[PDB]
């Protein structure tokens, strides 16, 4: 029962939960939706001085239209964002554009719903949120160890969830300019990493209707900071 | 379907004509056959026209994912290695194209690849059914310290020539510009006609 | 549980950890940049006086601009290094240059992700360092038993590892020349593997951009130890 | 397409030419018809030019990986035994080459392969359009006591020879020069023009 | 964990040990390089006296020009033995000549590897010594049940490994002639094993560099003996 | 452990010993080499009166030029005479003769040492001797649960394997008439199987190089008897 | 060990021993050789009243010259009857004739050897008695759960086994007219069968060298019960 | 290619010549065309010699493995359609051959089968580029009282009048006699010499 | 590509010339044609010259390999009747090749070998396009009871004659002599000359 996904005695998948706390031991981030667009902040905690500050990213894009922040096994991650860059290619060949990004989203769910659903392999260990434009507008989206997608105006994700999606709870307002957008963004990731008492500088994107993407560099995040 | 592309000092300049014609019978006045597959790389392609724009869509797909994934364009020999790979692959069953490369990474380059796949880099290039008209053109006023505007003029000189004596060419004429400051621009329909009203030519 | 590839009571996967106690059996090796290239050096500990000395070699050539040292089993290390070998062989015939190393390290660790994941096969209990100059210029890198690559400026790998990693945190300096880079990579093999009261002759490569690769011989390096 | 190699007293000089033609129409005045290899070994090819570029990628791959992995270099005969396998396991489909493997291990060689398969050591070989020329012109002043002066000079009378009377053939002429103590080297352009100077010929 | 290869609780493949101790309990056979060449002396302990003496041969040959003598298990000696001469026999199909003995005893090496890896087979519980001449001259291999190499100047295996080995550590001299390497080598087998008080006539080839391969006689080894 | 092939805690394969005392319950039967050729008795003790006596045969030709009589589970016997017989004829199709029956031996041996080594499967529970003239002369083998193969000038198979082996041991002359050779092989039987008080007539082969196979009638063996 | 066909702790196949102790709990049916011929009586026992009494035949035909009466679990003996009876065709497709019904048996032999051998299926829980006429002329054979066959003058099986084989062992005569023979059958058949006090009309067929098949009708058998 | 067989009571005759010639160019003159395949069976092989060397090694291997694993010899007629299933399968990519099979089980066969797989059993047949002399000679003095001896004379006679109008026979002639007392015996070379002087012939 | 391999008294002496010719155009004048696959057993290949090539290198492993695992030498007829099958098991696609085999296992044989895979056994064979001058002068001046330096003599002059009437064959001979006590001995180039200028010959 606790080693291989097969129904409980009560109706619960024991490895899929195991995934959750796996994905509850990794790097908070989270991400909203602003008046014209969308933004994706991580924390970015730069541990020890030898590690390559900006070259490590977890702000990853699919595509000049749809971008991932991701949380839980880095490895798995990694696999999987690079699954999804592959899909999104797969569709830019096949239909001529990216038309919808919930089909993005539900393809690479049906991924993990895969390995969810056979044995002779584990789950994957990993969550993603997904963001960008599409014909339809601003989309935000959220995957679990499952496959269950979400579609939300703001979400969290990893070690800070439940701190940050409180926060999220009381504070958020819909339409908002960008930059008071990344304002309470920041003032939510503050509020959950601050009990070690430090935030960092953090990374930071965003796309608004009509442009491309536009990742900040380590000067502009600490302004906002 | 005459194409041509020259280079100068830190320019390229790519120019096609638009007519798609597969009998004594002009099907439509107006197609594209100058494409767009990177930030500073261009595209001409000659030839069956449906092998064209599946080779068009392969390879501007995967340019996209290779300067996602590695954060750094793709250089333009690997462009045309990467194609000639393509195309050499499937030589008995062959695709009946005959398409220019061209681009800036450090220096203009432009390659000229054939529907088996061999690569060769030259200085000037065409291809297609006006291409010995056009290389008559070039081969008695091309020069390399010209400009870029005198090049914008050369070519459409030479394609003009050309829509005389080949009844397979015509319409209008499509002329791109890539430079290392401003990038892959495509010039506007009433520039090109103070071109050729400024010149001399008709249509 | 602790036999085979699945999730922990709570987000660990004990085979992946079982081959990380593995490679702190090792022997140990580092690597750190200087002002133009990068160096490996590996401990070498000649154990009898019947091994060919300079024939074994651990600082093995995946190109004429990667290099590689190896910590773990030796077995799936020679295995995983040969692998490196023909996939970057493989992206030479396909692009025409080795445009990027993180290319290369990315394809073994997933290589590695994969008997991670799967059911019957352990994974490969062998980590690793990359060392080389590209388009963009120097990287150093790590692999993990599970996959995981960071990117650093000076790290190590072995038995060694923390003692090492210790005198790194401490002493190192960014931009540095050549020879002051090899002097302060022995002492920081020494500070750690003087606790047999010994170090030996150790062996060491080393790459400035623009130039291939330069193995020392036996008489330069006991300059500078 | 003529390219020429012959041996010497611990040195062998291997030359071609420059023009890509397939048609009664020069598609480009200059190519590249010589390649390096290995540390000591040069290739020329001659016939369809996508077989020949893929066959020479395929090489310059196999030999790095085998000089890696085992540290030395393989041997001529070796190489040459490998190439003749490569091209006879597909011999009902075959490649359109004709191909010579010149080096340097402990004696000069010179390997002349066919399209099938079968490689035949010879002191000086020739393949090509222009090959009946070039071995009119070697057969009556060729010798084994000549220097490597001499050698550069006879290569390039033999090749400027063959570019008189073969019409495709032509273009300014490679020079590659094989030695165990100087590895190999490659002849700059104005030295060549030099040597032509000098003899007192045109082009 | 002790019935099929994956990790221990520390960093130990238990069945490569378990196959470790069954080539410890088999015959004991040594091998040194001599000044122009190697030599193998396998013991021949002919047990009763039905045994087709001579017919049964321990070192077997690979090609003209690399030999093999084994320990261990007998049936995965033989059929490890005939995969490495039908490797020898490709090279020599593909490439022209066998350049290089430490490909052959690699190949065969990964072979071993394999079985070591994966799940559903046992690992072969058999070790080698390969000896021979390529271009770059005499060479002495040794090989182990994960598929561990070393290259000797001089080494054993089997039931006397560590007694020879350490005659060999105190007593082995570099360059020496042929006649006086056979002397030592027989000295290296009696002091071991004489423990059941005999030693027997053993089986002895050699070969010196140019020349091709020359296994002794009944008796030209009792001169010596 | 006990269950399917994998190695002991000390070096044993548990299966192969459990197929070796499997083959010491069966029918004993041995083999001689005699002056000028080689001979198979069985013994043949017919228990009913209603088993057709001449038509059970224990010693079954593999070819003209090679012979087998086993011993065992007697199914797995048949299967595997029945492949010795097929690879025979296979060697008469590629090479023209059946040159050597040590090749013929070995590949059988392979097939047992497969199923040896692999799971899913249990080893073969037979032995085999196997005897005949080649271009050589005169051979007698011996095959095992594991693949094993010895070359003998007699030996023994069965539940009388030591007492027959000890008699053998004590009383064999090599160079002998065929007469007084199935007179010792007879007497061999006798003071084993003379346990149950009774032999019976055995069944008994011949041959003598230059010529084909001759298996005795029932009145010729008598007159031995 | 008592699950799955491995070997025991001293040489006995579990699997195969319980399909031995289910195949003599079936219905119990003998055969004898007579003067010129074979027969081939079942017992039937028509339980209830319900079933149709003639359609239900143990004695099936796999030929107009090979029939086949068995015992055990019927619908093994059901798909094993036809697999013989489609082998038949075969040989008669191949070569022209069924020329040895030895062949027959020994075929269907080996496909219950094949589920005696490996793992992931059981033995085939059933035995039968093969009979007819071929060129060599009247033969009566047998068959095991493990594939043992064996060749009789007169054999039974099934819950009656012993009992049968005790009387066909006491008062059996090699050549007797049918007459005679039919009754010495079903007097066996009696003996043991009258336990319950009845025996009922058996089914039972024959051949004499020559003729094709005959199976009696309820009419003739009664007659001489 | 003369080959011929005839039967009698309780005799089988069977013989050939031997000469190797695929051109207008004799290449062997001592060749292998009648062979043993059995205890009392024989078979002679006539049309391409690679593809009958091959059936003749297929037909006694598996002949072999039946006698062994059942103790009889294989009937005449299974002999036949064994071969004519092995010839038919591969009815499209076929054999050029066209063979003979004779034997004795309990009454004397003669068996001809050609290269589809169609085998028909008759007294007396023939196959080759002789065979029209060799059933015009037998038309006219076959009978079925004849001796073993007169056999053996009278087969002699046909390929000796063969030999002469038939420009791709000749040489010496086998001749085998198959009987149930004695087995196959092949006849020796000066008997046949004997027999070819009592009769009167040359060669 | 004129080839000759006769029998004599316990020796087996195999002679070849050295010309590479496809076209009317010689391209080397100095190749292989003879070679050794075992200790005891010799090969000339004489056809099309990759395929000849492939099949000696598959050949010799395959010697070495059954050398090396039984301790006896592979006797010659298995040796033909392997080659057969390796050749007949492709004859759709086929090998366009023409070989002889030839060796010493108690008695000297010679086997000639065909495309399709027939192989027969004569005292004396030639393959090429000088065989049937060859096959002239062997019909003449060949006797068994001949030592072996006439027989060396022997296929000198036939080699020598077939070397003045055939276009396609010229240049130095090689000659191979197999003998039990003295293995197979190649011999030198001076005692060939020799022997042509103690016969009267030309080059």
């Amino acid at each position: 029962d606790r080693a291989i996904t097969v129904f409980s005695p009560d109706g619960r998948l024991f490895q899929v939960e195991y995934a959750r706390e796996a994905v509850k031991k990794g790097s908070t981030a989270l991400g909203m939706k602003f008046a014209n667009g969308v933004l994706l902040i991580s924390d970015k905690k730069v541990r020890s001085r030898l590690i390559e500050q900006n070259s490590i990213e977890a702000i990853q894009l699919i595509d000049d239209y749809v971008a991932a922040v991701t949380s839980g096994l880095v490895a798995d991650a990694r696999v999987l964002v690079d699954f999804a860059r592959i899909s999104a290619q797969q569709e830019k060949v096949t239909y001529g554009s990216l038309v919808n990004i919930e089909n993005l989203v539900k393809r690479v769910a049906d991924q993990m719903q895969q390995y969810t659903q056979y044995g002779g392999v584990r789950p994957y260990g990993v969550s993603l949120i997904f963001a960008g434009i599409d014909q339809i507008g601003p989309r935000l989206f959220d995957c679990d160890p499952a496959g269950t997608i979400n579609e939300y105006k703001a979400t969290a994700i990893g070690s800070g969830k439940d701190a940050v999606v409180s926060f999220l709870e009381r504070e958020y307002k819909e339409n908002l300019p960008e930059k008071e957008a990344v304002t309470l963004g920041i003032k939510a990731l503050k509020s959950s990493l601050e009990e070690g008492e430090e935030l960092k500088a953090p990374e930071i994107a965003s796309i608004t209707v009509g442009n491309k993407y536009r990742i900040y560099d380590q000067e502009e995040v600490k302004k906002f900071l | 379907t005459t194409t041509v592309g020259i280079t100068l000092k830190d320019a390229v300049i790519m120019a096609t004509e638009r007519r798609v014609t597969m009998e004594n019978f002009i099907m439509h006045k107006n197609g594209k056959k100058l494409f767009q597959i990177d930030t500073y790389t261009g595209m001409t392609i000659a030839g069956l026209v449906g092998d064209a724009q599946v080779l068009v869509r392969y390879m501007k797909a995967e340019l996209e994912l290779y300067r996602l994934q590695r954060r750094v364009n793709m250089p333009i020999e690997a462009v045309a290695t990467l194609l000639s790979n393509m195309l050499n692959q499937v030589k008995y069953m062959p695709y009946m194209v005959q398409l220019l490369v061209g681009g800036i990474d450090t220096a203009p380059h432009v390659f000229s690849i054939d529907a088996a796949g061999g690569s060769v880099e030259d200085i000037y290039a065409s291809t297609g059914s006006g291409s010995p008209f056009v290389y008559g053109v070039l081969e008695s006023q091309y020069s390399e310290k010209m400009t870029v505007d005198e090049g914008v003029d050369l070519v459409i000189r030479a394609i003009s020539a050309a829509k005389q004596r080949d009844s397979a060419s015509g319409g209008m004429i499509d002329v791109a510009v890539i430079t290392r400051k401003d990038g892959y621009v495509q010039l506007p329909t009433d520039q090109i006609e103070s071109r050729i009203r400024k010149l001399g030519l008709i249509l």
